[PDB]
């Protein structure tokens, strides 16, 4: 059994976050079917669980805001949360309820992360990390692009088209107090291939169509 | 396959968020279920029972024991010369069904016959995994919001002839009662029914003890012959408060009109005597507002009065106490059984 | 239940007593 | 309800037993079960009711307890095994534990630093970063100090770590330091200075503007 997630994890406050489970392989039929979030950083948290009968399981947490449903048509079933805060962000995953009844959780949604903040979709600018003669460590040079106020993650940073894989290092993002992403990306090379060779870093952040490549050049 | 003995998983459907203690209890102490029973009769299969030799019901009692304990907490307890004392909020209360799942490598057994006594052989045997939702009701007398008998009103006791043993009787059809404390004495109440409803169940009930011990006797209802205010009227929880009820009006009658209702006078008190152990715990104040609980009466509990010695009469009296005999009630049916 | 105190009880009616449980019948 | 686990980030090399350990505020029996998650994706079940292995979860796998002391064994930890582990509460709240972050043990291993200045592209726009790279290093813990003509800086300096290094099992680490046009332009002298345990002192890299 496959469980498949869908929906929109960019919102507002205010807003209402709705996303969708489909299940592929197995019946919703005397099966527990559960939503589980996980904040940044932090632990997993349940947030419900319902059943074919139609009793709703919610947890405390988020009695007046949640609703957990069925799509018996489809084989469907769906998480609402109205008035959603910058506390929502997080993954939220859908699972399947083990019987015996034993539980728990087997198998897993992918998970769908959810991103509640006022701020717009926006793509990143990018500025090079130049190597330098100062930045010759034995031999080895090192360089990098600067990939700087984007919103929402994520993005995806490769080198030289996906031909430059040893030494790559991308940095986890960190959140500015703009409300906006920044990360960098790094790569140690041989001094010498600096004259003979380029290095590119190529960027994409989906969520506003951006494709960005940036040539590092020595000074 | 002989029955057995174990440690059962219980059940409910309850959810996570309702403050009220049984859904409190049952979601850290019960699971989910089911999600299917999900059929399994057994053709050709007759099984002895015996409802009054179930450790079951024992078991279940247990259970009920440590929601009380763990719910509507007394501010004095005295058990044993030893004294306790604790913080005791007021709780939201209201008895959710209760489901009770045989562990692994067992499997549960159902009576269905339609006649079933409690006792002796059954010809209509049915397995299953799970006993379906029980309210785990506390009260004297009266039993509240169990399940009813699916033809006609059925008595069952251990031993009839046996004066000492309980006779439980299990309605076919519901009486409703209602019982207020009303909204501004805050400790009197009151209950409501219907009077020729209530004559009419007592009829069908006398009816079937006839049948009993014989057409040549005269059947009797009298009130408690004595005891604890427990047992003397029909006591329960309402809402977290409990109801002392005077049930003398219910239980004088005789076979040789007079208003629509029936109304109970009542009592709340603060002081009562334990059902869980013997011992007084002393609880806070009744809540304010209106306190109210529309219930069925879906069966009762009756002793009956020995003798002679001039024969020819039965009477019988409410009576109750021993929580087992309300699990009993509803659990008679069942049987646990290990697999080999 | 405490049965004595229950006998104790329940004579003064004119009756035996016996536990119900935790609980003191008169009978 | 609470969960409460062996204080995580433990370090264990291949080939080693680990065991892990999880305490309820309350009892519960055999009402748990253990995950594996690795970065960016969802968990997987490994363990539930205490001690019984999720089908198709290998044998070195094991789980004991009941009550408020529970257990998560591997008897002998694989790559694969590498993870973090949450305990969970199987019905009430459905709670789980802190998690566990198994990580691999390895040699000290001192960091590499490296300084970046401002692209002249990025100093139109109002803003200036520096940043410091340490690139390869072990243990994870590193101090990372910014100094503008031998001032030390305010945290506002923003830092981000890797997760070890596959094949080799070491760490990287980021510093960026964010000025203004204006302030970046009215100094001379930019540091950062590390410490770390595989440097005998602190190490300074440092470029005037
Ligand atoms: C959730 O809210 C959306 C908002 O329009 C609605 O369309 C949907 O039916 C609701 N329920 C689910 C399960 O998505
Ligand atoms: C309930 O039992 C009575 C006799 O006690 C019987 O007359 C009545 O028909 C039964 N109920 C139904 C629905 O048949
Ligand atoms: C219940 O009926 C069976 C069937 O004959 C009988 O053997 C048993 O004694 C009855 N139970 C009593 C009388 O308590
Ligand atoms: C029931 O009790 C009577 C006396 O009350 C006794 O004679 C009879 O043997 C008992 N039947 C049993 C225990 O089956
Ligand atoms: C008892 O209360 C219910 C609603 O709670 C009502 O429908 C019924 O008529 C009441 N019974 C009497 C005898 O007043
Ligand atoms: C119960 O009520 C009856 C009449 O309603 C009354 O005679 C009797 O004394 C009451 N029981 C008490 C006061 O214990
Ligand atoms: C029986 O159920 C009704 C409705 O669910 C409730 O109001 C009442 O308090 C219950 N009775 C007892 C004794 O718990
Ligand atoms: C009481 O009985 C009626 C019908 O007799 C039923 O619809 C109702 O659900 C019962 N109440 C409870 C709490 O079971």
């Amino acid at each position: 059994v496959q469980l498949q997630q869908w929906g929109a994890g960019l919102l507002k406050p205010s807003e209402t976050l709705s996303l969708t489970c489909g299940v592929y392989g197995e019946s919703l039929s005397g099966h527990y079917w559960s939503w589980v979030r996980q904040p940044p950083g932090k632990r997993l948290e349940w947030i419900g669980e319902i059943k074919h009968n139609g009793s709703p399981n919610y947890h405390p947490s988020l009695k007046s805001r949640v609703t957990i449903s069925l799509d018996m048509s489809k084989n469907q079933f769906s998480l609402n949360l109205t008035s959603v805060t910058a506390a929502d962000t997080a993954v939220y995953f859908c699972a399947r309820r083990s019987n015996w009844p034993y539980l728990p959780f087997d198998p897993w949604g992918q998970g769908t992360l959810v991103t509640v903040s006022s701020a717009s979709t926006k793509g990143p600018s990018v500025f090079p990390l130049a190597p330098s003669s100062k930045s010759t460590s034995g031999g080895t040079a090192a360089l990098g692009c600067l990939v700087k106020d984007y919103f929402p993650e994520p993005v995806t940073v490769s080198w030289n088209s996906g031909a430059l894989t040893s030494g790559v290092h991308t940095f986890p993002a960190v959140l500015q107090s703009s409300g906006l992403y920044s990360l960098s990306s790094v790569v140690t090379v041989p001094s010498s291939s600096l004259g003979t060779q380029t290095y590119i870093c190529n960027v994409n952040h989906k969520p506003s169509n951006t494709k960005v490549d940036k040539k590092v050049e020595p000074k | 396959w002989k029955e057995a003995t174990t440690t059962l998983f219980c059940a409910s459907d309850a959810k996570a968020y309702d403050t009220e203690v049984h859904n409190v209890w049952a979601t850290h102490a019960c699971v989910p279920t089911d999600p299917n029973p999900q059929e399994v009769k057994l053709e050709n299969v007759t099984e002895n029972f015996n409802m009054w030799k179930n450790n079951m019901v024992e078991q279940m009692h247990e259970d009920i024991i440590s929601l009380w304990d763990q719910s509507l907490k007394p501010c004095v307890k005295l058990t044993g010369g030893s004294v306790i004392t604790q913080a005791c909020p007021k709780v939201s209360f209201e008895p959710i069904p209760i489901h009770y799942c045989a562990p692994a490598g067992f499997a549960i057994l159902k009576c269905n016959d339609k006649k079933f006594n409690g006792t002796g052989p059954c010809t209509n045997v049915s397995t299953v995994q799970c006993t379906h939702g029980i309210r785990p009701v506390v009260s004297t007398q009266l039993l509240l919001n169990g399940s009813l008998a699916e033809e006609e009103i059925v008595i069952r006791s251990e031993n009839f002839t046996n004066n000492a043993k309980t006779i439980i009787v299990q309605l076919n059809e519901s009486v409703v009662i209602n019982c207020t404390r009303p909204n501004n004495d805050i400790r009197q109440a009151h209950c409501n029914l219907s009077k020729t409803q209530w004559e009419n169940t007592l009829e069908q009930i006398a009816i079937k003890l006839k049948e009993q011990f014989g057409n040549n006797k005269t059947i009797i209802f009298n009130p408690s012959s004595g005891g604890d205010p427990e047992i003397v009227t029909h006591s329960f929880n309402c809402g977290g408060e409990f109801f002392y009820c005077n049930s003398t009006q219910l239980f004088t009658w005789n076979d040789t009109n007079t208003g629509r209702n029936i109304t109970l006078p009542c009592r709340i008190k603060q002081i009562i005597n334990m059902w869980q152990e013997v011992g007084k715990a002393m609880y806070a104040p009744p809540i304010r507002g209106q306190i109210r609980c529309s219930s069925n009466i879906t069966g009762l509990l009756l002793t009956r009065d020995g003798g002679k010695d001039t024969n020819g009469t039965e009477i019988f009296r409410p009576g109750g106490g021993d929580m087992r005999d309300n699990w009993r009630s509803e659990l008679y049916k069942y049987k646990v059984v290990k697999i080999e | 239940x405490n049965l004595h105190f229950c006998q104790l009880r329940c004579k003064s009616l004119g009756l035996l007593g016996r536990c119900a449980x935790t609980y003191c019948a008169c009978v | 309800i609470q969960m409460t686990q062996s204080p995580s980030f433990v370090s264990a090399s291949v080939g080693d037993r680990v065991t892990i350990t999880c305490r309820a505020s309350q009892g519960i029996s055999s009402y748990l079960a253990w995950y594996q998650q690795k970065p960016g994706k969802a968990p997987k079940l490994v363990i539930y009711a205490a001690s019984t292995l999720q089908s198709g979860v290998p044998s070195r796998f094991s789980g004991s307890g009941s009550g408020t002391e529970f257990t998560l064994t591997i008897s002998s930890l694989q790559p694969e095994d590498f993870a973090t582990y949450y305990c969970q509460h199987l019905i009430g709240l459905r709670s789980f534990g802190q998690g566990t972050k198994l990580e691999i043990k390895r040699t000290v291993a001192a960091p590499s630093v490296f300084i970046f200045p401002p692209s002249d592209e990025q100093l139109k726009s109002g803003t200036a970063s520096v940043v410091c790279l340490l690139n390869n290093f072990y243990p994870r813990e590193a101090k990372v100090q910014w100094k503008v003509d031998n001032a030390l800086q305010s945290g506002n300096s923003q830092e981000s770590v890797t997760e070890q290094d596959s094949k080799d099992s070491t760490y990287s680490l980021s510093s960026t330091l964010t000025l203004s046009k204006a302030d970046y332009e009215k100094h001379k002298v930019y540091a950062c200075e590390v410490t770390h345990q595989g440097l005998s002192s602190p190490v300074t890299k440092s470029f005037n503007r």
